[PDB]
């Protein structure tokens, strides 16, 4: 294949100079599984029981006994399949646009396919991680004109039946508030038997810089992160606390365990970029290509993640 | 049966792909092997 | 409109809790049952689910069906609905009832009377007493727990 | 209004005869088809199936939609529904088409070969001013309050 | 000044880490989604007609026909880009729907665009619908995403 065609070749030897994901920072080694499917939906089946009312004294004769109740749980994860398409210019033609440094038409803009590719992948990447992220697809720095995705797509920053806690405009630089609104999710964070597991927290890089001061008349070798960590390893059973800083993020604290019993991201094994096999092709030098990816697959326990939205006035 | 190994020959776009795929995979369990989170 | 929502859950459910996690419509049954209570099934009419059922009579081609209703055609109270054959659950009037009926859109030990609807409703001919306050499923779902023991005199 | 019908069937078909076998809602596309012509895909508001859409366009979040709609906003025919993905595929009205459209309940009888045709406010064709629509076939009806037909539409007039 | 590629040169590196918001540039050329079975046509470019609306314009009939920005009764297609080198404007024809940032008379989404003598999009013959508010690239630069799909009163 690779002698019939040139694009498999190119693709295949420059696949190696395209950075990882930054989302595997965000999951541990077991929370990721990889399924084979490019669209469609995945079901699994979950059984819940309950009390109706208080239990029965038995005493003499009767007859009426308080019931157990149970219910069924149908829990469904979609698939998306999303393609993109870039001009560069034929192989054969690259000769008449090789330059004395670079190759291509500057004045036009167009690229070697090697070259287009890389980029169009380094790019689809970002996208793909900040979806991960936030849970929603845009290009807009405002986040509107979002791309309408079908039901059961959520991510950690947009997954319902979350712990949701609001600092407020005016206690914006008050770590002493942002702190207490934290311990307050913290509290009504429900782990219950899977809590001997490593908690994850990611923040932006104003709460990173916040964070990093010394705990408050101020304290000495105690900081602010220091006391969160503490006050997590309080409901972790004293287990490891990872702390980020991420860009995409913007006056969030995102905190979550590191279970897989919990949170599981089961992604398609074509998530990633893929080269599609029809290349457009004209009488000019100019050429198009196209990229497939899959999006979707993350699942969560409800009352598991604790947001904490800071507002700015 | 991946792009990382030098005596892979893709025989059709099919085989290209899984190989893709499958580079990937050990690219990301190599990525979890090697990376070592700051405590505290 | 549904036993058991149509659209799938999104997430896994939390079952660390033991605390109010039976104020749910998928709860079938009674919340104190006796195993010698009389049990009959009927051809559904619509979606008398946990409401109040009545005989509605066809032209004479096809056998009977039950419809929600009340006032002086209440015939019994359904409890459950098999959806695949359309079949409901139904517990005779002449025997005592007691779990979460649907509320019209109230304290303990008001008296409540089925209405056209064969929906509950605050007070005359049917013996029923809310033991608890109206919980709010949906903007328009409201459910009661409630015992009914037969019917009154006029 | 499903591009399948959403009860089962209870028969097994015949598949003997080779005659007035196309006449289904479930025949999607065009009875003539170029392979070079121009395709799009949008996000299906209500079910456009075999109408004429409309660019919708909401609050600002959430990109824009096509509804079934014609008159002055007429922006083309929409030819198949993907359900899974709400993906209404579409042929821009600078597109010639061919194929089997809905037709208004009113005056069906009255539809002949040879008469001229205009989308309405929901997406369906009626008997005749700002699309060149003509219809090649009379009414069919496949249920009681659907009927299709045959047209071809050509682009805007004057 | 209005050169698709600035003839200025930059001082300073760009910072490739973000990715939203960085195709509101004049330099982006084509459209934003493009079919493969779409019509193009080279044309002797009189003037600088690019992303502007574009009509036929014949001489004294020694040269051959060209087209000049120009829109109204006389509109023939929309310029998507242009080679300097070779004075060549690539024209999408009017017959043939096209979708991209075109330029705004100097705006909301669902409003109805024309094309102006100027070939510059203007609200309200019916040529383009606006699919988002005018932008603004210089004091006198306004790009907006258009879909033109043809010609109706």
């Amino acid at each position: 294949l690779f002698d019939e065609n040139y694009y498999a070749k190119a693709v295949a030897n420059i696949i190696g100079e395209v950075k990882d994901p930054i989302m595997y920072k965000w999951f541990s080694p077991d929370q990721i599984e990889d399924v084979d499917l490019q669209m469609g939906y995945q079901k699994t089946v979950k059984w819940d029981a309950f009390l109706n009312a208080n239990p029965t004294t038995i005493a003499n004769e009767v007859n009426t006994i308080s019931t157990i109740g149970f219910s069924s749980e149908v829990v469904r994860l979609n698939y998306l399949k999303l393609q993109y398409k870039f001009r560069h210019l034929k192989q054969t033609s690259e000769k008449f646009y090789t330059s004395d440094s670079y190759i291509g038409d500057i004045n036009n803009n167009l690229l070697p396919f090697a070259q287009a590719y890389k980029l169009a992948s380094s790019e689809i990447i970002k996208l793909i991680n900040h979806f991960v992220l936030t849970g929603t697809v845009s290009i807009q720095k405002d986040g509107k004109n979002q791309k309408r995705l079908l039901p059961n797509m959520y991510g950690l920053l947009n997954m319902p039946e979350q712990i949701k806690e609001e600092v407020a405009s005016g206690d914006k630089d008050k770590m002493d508030k942002i702190f207490e609104k934290i311990e307050a999710g913290l509290s009504k964070l429900e782990l219950g038997d899977e809590f001997s597991t490593p908690m994850m927290v990611i923040v932006d890089p104003a709460t990173s810089l916040k964070l990093v001061k010394p705990y408050a008349a101020a304290s000495s070798c105690e900081k602010w992160e220091d006391v969160l960590i503490q006050t997590i390893k309080a409901i972790n059973n004293r287990e490891d606390v990872y702390i980020e800083t991420s860009n995409l993020l913007k006056h969030k604290i995102l905190i979550y365990p590191l279970n897989s019993e919990l949170i599981k991201f089961k992604p398609s094994k074509y998530m990633l970029p893929t080269p599609n096999e029809q290349v457009d092709k004209d009488s000019t030098d100019v050429a198009h290509s196209y990229i497939d990816f899959v999006l979707g697959g993350l699942l969560a326990t409800r009352k598991t993640i604790l947001q904490v939205n800071i507002k700015q006035s | 049966a991946s792009l990382l190994d030098s005596n892979f020959v893709p025989i059709n776009f099919t085989e290209f792909v899984q190989a893709i795929s499958n580079t990937y995979k050990q690219r990301r369990i190599q990525f979890y092997e090697n990376l070592k989170r700051h405590k505290r | 409109l549904m036993k058991n929502p149509q659209q799938d859950s999104g997430l896994l459910s939390n079952s660390i809790d033991f605390r109010d996690q039976n104020l749910i419509f998928s709860n079938s049954g009674g919340v104190c049952t006796s195993s010698k209570d009389k049990i009959e099934n009927y051809p559904a009419k619509g979606y008398p689910y946990k409401r109040g059922v009545k005989l509605s009579f066809g032209d004479g081609t096809t056998e009977l069906e039950v419809e929600a209703g009340g006032g002086d055609d209440l015939y019994g109270v359904c409890s459950d609905i098999d959806e695949f054959s359309g079949m409901a659950t139904v517990i005779p009037i002449t025997n005592n009832f007691t779990g979460y009926l649907t509320l019209k859109k109230v304290n303990p030990g008001d008296k409540l009377n089925f209405n056209q609807h064969g929906e509950l409703e605050k007070v005359k001919s049917v013996n029923a007493i809310a033991l608890s306050k109206a919980h709010k499923l949906t903007e328009d779902l409201f459910i009661v727990l409630a015992s009914v023991f037969g019917n009154r005199a006029i």
